[PDB]
């Protein structure tokens, strides 16, 4: 009776923008730690961002995504957002959000593909 | 006498979570502390109220080894008179503590790709831990004036969270295996000594 499914993925171009939403159900995302992982076809599962249950500095990002990404915590909607800005075709993959509340709870994922070129 | 089981606590495959730290009672054996202090594989080997160098010359009635895993930024809280979520809600050292704190990086052992979620910690408590206390209850913490009825919600939160150690974390969020040695002197034959 506890789950979380993410949305907001899709197509975008160059220095675009995307709003992911990890919609959590069955528990209050208030003092919880959410992780963001991504998986590009074939390569290794990479850690993207993280927001911690406590801390003076509660935002955490990887070096590949720092400065461009922002992880938020909507308490009214009981969800966690991920603001991806100035995208690059190198960071397109499937994005997951994971939490721990008694046990590891996985998201199904979302597809983010950013493109480049002319059309 | 024989050798002390130091390799059992220092080289265990899986360490305990900080909220549920383990304790190993070591007795009836000769101990060589100089090899532990001079191995350089420990980034932190700080003794309080005793010299690490001439630690072998002393005999004690009992030696306690407390082992757990915290993160990099929390190692400085495993010290007397320190404050923080670890020292307040998870593992408190007394103000007049007498022993040694040992902590080394264990990212190559305690972190999985995609996150190792076995190591937990406590986030809330009604009142701070007394020295060497150990809380285990998973009761839903009541942060507000409304009761919780054993159900998580507003002002009611699960008091335990996981570190989720993954290899590419910053050093301040990587796993650190910590061993705290406590020496005990009692009206009883000193059972652990040096070589």
């Amino acid at each position: 009776q506890v789950q979380l499914v993410e949305s907001g993925g899709g197509l975008v171009q160059a220095g675009g923008s995307l709003r992911l939403s990890c919609a959590a159900s069955g528990f209050p995302v208030a003092y919880k730690t959410m992780w963001w992982y991504r998986q590009a076809p074939g390569k290794e599962r990479e850690w993207v961002a993280a927001i911690e249950s406590y801390g003076i500095k509660w935002t955490r990002y990887a070096d590949s995504v720092k400065g461009r990404f922002t992880i938020s915590r909507d308490n009214a909607k009981n969800t966690v957002y991920l603001q991806m800005n100035s995208l690059k075709p190198e960071d397109t993959a499937v994005y997951y959000c994971i939490v721990w509340v008694g046990a590891q709870y996985h998201g199904q994922g979302t597809q983010v593909t950013v493109s480049a070129g002319r059309a | 006498t024989n050798l002390c089981p130091f390799g059992e606590v220092f080289n265990a495959t899986r360490f305990a979570s900080v909220y549920a730290w383990n304790r190993k009672r070591i007795s009836n054996c000769v101990a060589d502390y100089s090899v532990l202090y001079n191995s350089a594989s420990f980034s932190t080997f700080k003794c309080y109220g005793v010299s690490p160098t001439k630690l072998n010359d002393l005999c004690f009635t009992n030696v306690y080894a407390d082992s757990f895993v915290i993160r990099g930024d929390e190692v400085r809280q495993i010290a007397p008179g320190q404050t923080g979520k670890i020292a307040d809600y998870n593992y408190k050292l007394p103000d007049d503590f007498t022993g040694c704190v040992i902590a080394w990086n264990s990212n190559n052992l305690d972190s999985k790709v995609g996150g190792n979620y076995n190591y937990l910690y406590r986030l809330f408590r009604k009142s701070n831990l007394k020295p060497f206390e150990r809380d285990i209850s998973t009761e839903i913490y009541q942060a507000g004036s409304t009761p919780c009825n054993g159900v998580e919600g507003f002002n009611c939160y699960f008091p335990l969270q996981s570190y989720g150690f993954q290899p590419t974390n910053g050093v301040g969020y990587q796993p650190y295996r910590v061993v705290v040695l406590s020496f005990e002197l009692l009206h009883a034959p000193a059972t652990v000594c040096g070589p």
